Parts: structure tokens; C-alpha cells; sequence
């Protein structure tokens, strides 16, 4: 009881930063380099 | 290969598990970069 | 290693050697193995039958044992078609 | 002919090849039936 007053600005700083980062981040990461003519994304031997 | 007599020579890797795209990768007995040789290396893997 | 002469002949459209037997190892089966090197010891003495074979009938074209463990000897030698990876393009070709 | 059998129609997919994977070609042998290479009567069924 005594950590519910962290616990609503852990909520209120989560949901701030969630609403920063839809603004400036919202739909950026959906290029990607496949193989020319492919559907295979190109990679190397330990990359993600 | 279970021993480092075993591990020569070379060996195919499979793209995505497709037994139709392989490439030639030369097989090396490895050792792991933290591992319990002595009382040092066991204090380091220990540490990590 | 040998490396042989390699003219170039008819009934073969490709450079074969008739001094020797040519050895083909699938790509990854290790030469140098014990079980390897014990079967290119004895089969080393099938180049003398090989020879006479072709020599009593020169109209003969490959004559092969394939090993059940994986060597093929070929006579005459002549180099493979695909090499594993001194080009890219890999081979798969296993005897059995 | 020194052409293989054909079985079906072929179907290829471009969008999922990688450029460099050295895909397997054939092995089989060249086995056409005495009645696939002609035309076919049935006299030319009982010869056979």
C-alpha cells in the first residue's frame, strides 16, 4: 500500500512516453532490405 | 562430430531450414569463450 | 597429391589421363579419416587392372568402383565436373 | 532424347530464391516406355 504512490506515476511515466514515442516513431520501422527481386530479408551471420 | 578428429573438413549450412539452399562452411572444433578450464576461467564465467 | 597431364581425347569430350585413376570424395566426408586413407591404400592396386582392361579393348569407356564409403575410383582420371567450392557452385554427389 | 522425363507441369517461385544457394538438379534415369515413344496401336500393345 505504501508503493501505490510509485506505482501511479510508474503507470503515468509509461504512458507518457508511450504517447512521445507513437508521435515520433509511429510507422518508421517498415523498410527493410530483402534480396533484389525476393521476399527474403538479407542478413548477415549474427544479425538480427 | 563429437570429437576434434571428427570435426575436418567441411559441411553444408541450410538457409531458413531449406534442405534446397545450402552453402559449404568449413567444420572447426570450438571452444567456448567462457568455459571452466582452470580456477580463472571458472572465476570469470562465474563473474558473467 | 598428383598432378597428371591431362591430353585430350575422343569417346571422352573431355582431358583424361590414362597413367592413373582418378578419386572422387563426397564433399563432406573428411580425406584423411582412417577409414579413408585405409581404403585408398588398397584400392590403389585396381590402377594396374584398370590399364589392362583398357588396353585389351581400347573401345571402353569409364570403369568405376564406388566404395561403401563413399570414394569413387574412376579410370581413366579426369577432372570432376564441380568442383565444392573452388567455384561457388557446389556438388552432390554421393556414390551410394 | 539425352533430356530427362518431365513429370508435370513445372512451377517455379521467384519471390522466395536466394541468389547464391546452389539448388540441387536431378538424378533420375531416362525411362520412356516403348508406348510413350511411338504412337499406340493395340497391335503395337501386343508386340510389346
Amino acid at each position: 500500500l505504501p508503493l501505490f504512490h510509485i506505482a501511479l506515476l510508474v503507470l503515468f511515466m509509461v504512458i507518457i512516453y508511450a504517447i512521445i514515442g507513437l508521435e515520433l516513431f509511429k510507422g518508421k520501422m517498415h523498410k527493410t532490405c530483402y534480396y533484389i527481386g525476393t521476399d527474403i530479408v538479407a542478413t548477415v551471420e549474427n544479425e538480427k | 562430430k563429437m570429437t576434434e578428429e571428427e570435426c575436418r573438413g567441411y559441411y553444408y549450412v541450410y538457409k531458413d531450414g531449406d534442405p534446397t539452399q545450402m552453402e559449404l562452411r568449413p567444420r572447426q572444433w570450438i571452444h567456448n569463450d567462457f568455459h571452466f578450464d582452470n580456477v580463472l576461467s571458472a572465476m570469470m564465467s562465474l563473474f558473467t | 597429391r598428383i598432378k597428371p597431364v591431362f591430353i585430350d581425347d575422343a569417346n571422352f569430350r573431355r582431358q583424361v589421363s590414362y597413367q592413373h585413376a582418378a578419386v572422387h570424395i563426397p564433399t563432406d566426408i573428411y580425406e584423411g579419416s582412417t577409414i579413408v586413407l585405409n581404403e585408398l591404400n588398397w584400392t590403389s592396386a585396381l590402377d594396374d587392372v584398370f590399364k589392362k582392361n583398357r588396353e585389351e579393348d581400347p573401345s571402353l569407356l569409364w570403369q568405376v568402383f564406388g566404395s561403401a564409403t563413399g570414394l569413387a575410383r574412376y579410370y581413366p582420371a579426369s577432372p570432376w565436373v564441380d568442383n565444392s567450392r573452388t567455384p561457388n557452385k557446389i556438388d552432390l554427389y554421393d556414390v551410394r | 532424347q539425352p533430356k530427362p522425363i518431365g513429370v508435370g507441369i513445372p512451377t517455379i517461385n521467384l519471390r522466395k530464391r536466394r541468389p547464391n544457394v546452389q539448388n540441387p538438379k536431378s538424378q533420375e534415369p531416362v525411362t520412356l516406355d516403348f508406348l510413350d515413344a511411338e504412337l499406340e496401336n493395340d497391335i503395337k500393345v501386343e508386340i510389346r
